[PDB]
């Protein structure tokens, strides 16, 4: 999976590589295990404009997040 | 890069026997009834004095009564008596007990002990885990009423190894033995080997050489000469190592840039592009096949899959045994037992992780240590410090466990059984000392 | 008298002895036998 602590986004990468021979053929995309640490923290800078904000919170039809 | 041939022969020992006449009638005898190697010696010496392959031959010679040259490296003196040599030690445990009496009679000659009644000294015995009760009754007979020993204790040799490298006797640690015939993982708490929690793998090293023989026979069904089983152990001890990770190596193990350094070819004793064909690379390696050459018909192109025969310890499913590997046993022991849960290690589990000892005759293969530490840090939580220890000779350390218990006298009195206790309790009696076997029931 | 008895037969009558002891006991979980210390099958494929 993918979990971001602040936002809360949950993204499923796929089934693990050690679970690849439970069946000889199935739809589960088998991705390998990640080679790094589970927890990764880094800092970024977000360059937004004022107009990005005004079109963010003025939607005639909402649901910009989904 | 020219092809080099490798010879598979083992020479003979011209000096098989040596002993000393002087001895101490009070100092006990340290013994190790090893499957691959019998080890013998006194108490005061740090290293075992006599190492022998635990094998005998009944050499038959006409005109001279047909009973000659029984036990020792004198079996290795001639190739013929080496071939007829019969190790009595079977799968679980030995089958032929008077053959064992011949071995004990031979080593009692080779400590130079002058016989006083049966035996005037305590005997320090090694014994496999979870022994069948009939086997221990036969041990009680062959010691007490056949050899008149004052005292005999027997326990698991790897537990004595664990005691030997942590001689306080109360440490918490994990011991993984890879012996000749079986291999096992024993958890130890407070210096006491908790034998309800241990698990045993029915592979060892005997079945590893058997697997190497079977793969090399099926790879070349039309090989001209037959290759000996001693030569199979020479080939196994020489060219074998454990992968850091088996899963990504096997895709790369027949790539052409790999075969330059991976593949080493063995010469048996005697007197449609190839780059596209993976059978050509599997069978004949990185040099083009010369189908007329008598060298190539006797060339043993192994090391294409040298990784496969050691790797079956971690996965016994290629060995045919439906038993979980060493990694899964470590998962269950370190994350589900002694009060530890996945995500929260108990303190005993952390102390077991901090002291991990591996030992045995099958630990001489390179690459086991890094694979063990990487597999351990695969499932343990981050920041858990892992310390794994190796010997100079992992096989020889059980004898140093004998010497260590012989030194520690106040611990030595607890393990030692007596003739009086044996006759009072019968052969169905075992002292539940911590460095040895426990009762079958509570 | 001493004959070679098969190691498989040794495991067999050890199993028979524990089966006899358990069947006369229940009508007592074994703490540590040769069968109980055998490793179980794996759980991952």
């Amino acid at each position: 999976i993918y979990i971001e602590a602040n936002t809360g986004a949950v993204k499923r990468v796929g089934r693990s590589d050690a679970y690849a021979t439970e069946f000889d053929l199935e739809t589960e995309e088998y991705v390998p295990l990640p080679k790094g640490e589970v927890h990764k923290k880094k800092e970024i800078v977000q360059d937004v404009t004022l107009h990005d904000l005004d079109v963010a919170n003025a939607r005639p039809q909402g649901g910009q997040d989904v | 890069k020219a092809v080099v041939i490798d010879d598979p022969p083992l020479r003979q020992t011209p000096e098989p026997f040596d002993e000393q006449s002087a001895y101490n009638p009070q100092s006990p005898i340290a013994i190790d009834f090893g499957s691959s190697k019998l080890r013998a010696g006194f108490v005061n010496h740090a290293t075992p004095t006599h190492i022998f392959p635990n094998a005998l031959t009944k050499f038959r010679d006409r005109k001279l009564n047909k009973n000659f040259t029984f036990v020792g490296n004198d079996t290795l003196l001639d190739q013929a008596v080496r071939s007829q040599s019969r190790s009595p030690f079977d799968g679980p445990f030995v089958t032929n007990w008077n053959l064992t009496e011949e071995i004990l009679d031979y080593t009692f000659h080779h400590l130079g002990v002058v016989p006083d009644n049966g035996i005037p000294n305590p005997i320090l015995l090694t014994e496999r885990l979870a022994t069948v009760q009939s086997q221990r009754t036969n041990w009680y007979q062959i010691l007490f009423e056949t050899y008149n020993v004052p005292g005999v204790t027997f326990g698991i040799d790897s537990l004595f190894s664990f005691y030997n490298y942590n001689p306080s006797g109360n440490k918490t640690g994990l011991v993984i033995s890879c012996g000749h015939e079986d291999t096992n993982v024993i958890p130890v708490v407070d210096g006491a080997g908790i034998l309800t929690d241990a698990k045993r793998i029915n592979w060892g090293g005997h079945q590893a050489v058997d697997y190497l023989n079977d793969l090399m026979a099926l790879k070349y069904p039309y090989f001209p000469t037959k290759m000996s089983y001693l030569q199979y152990e020479t080939m196994y001890k020489d060219y074998c190592y454990v992968s850091r990770n088996y899963d990504e190596d096997i895709e790369k193990i027949l790539t052409l840039e790999n075969l330059d350094t991976n593949d080493v070819v063995v010469e048996a004793p005697f007197t449609y592009d190839w780059r596209n064909s993976i059978l050509h690379l599997f069978l004949r390696g990185p040099r083009p096949h010369d189908s007329e050459n008598i060298h190539e018909q006797h060339q043993m192109h192994l090391n294409v899959e040298r990784i496969r025969v050691p790797e079956v310890i971690f996965q016994p499913t290629m060995g045919g045994q439906d038993q979980a590997g060493i990694c899964e046993l470590s998962e269950t022991i370190l994350l589900k037992k002694f009060g530890s849960q996945p995500g929260k290690l108990s303190q005993t589990s952390i102390d077991m992780v901090n002291n991990v000892l591996i030992t045995g005759g099958n630990a001489k293969v390179p690459g086991l240590k890094e694979r063990i530490v990487k597999e351990f840090t695969g499932f343990l939580p981050t920041g858990t410090n892992i310390t794994v220890n190796m010997s100079s000779d992992p096989s020889l350390d059980a004898w140093k466990g004998m010497a260590a218990l012989a030194r520690n006298e106040e611990q030595y009195r607890k393990t030692v059984i007596s003739k009086k206790e044996y006759e009072e309790y019968g052969p169905e009696y075992i002292k539940e000392h911590k460095l040895g076997n426990t009762k079958y029931f509570e | 008298t001493r004959r070679h008895k098969s190691a498989r037969q040794l495991i067999s009558d050890e199993n028979k002895r524990i089966n006899a002891l358990l069947t006369k006991a229940n009508k007592l979980v074994p703490k540590a036998t040769y069968f109980s210390v055998e490793a179980p099958p794996s759980i991952r494929p």
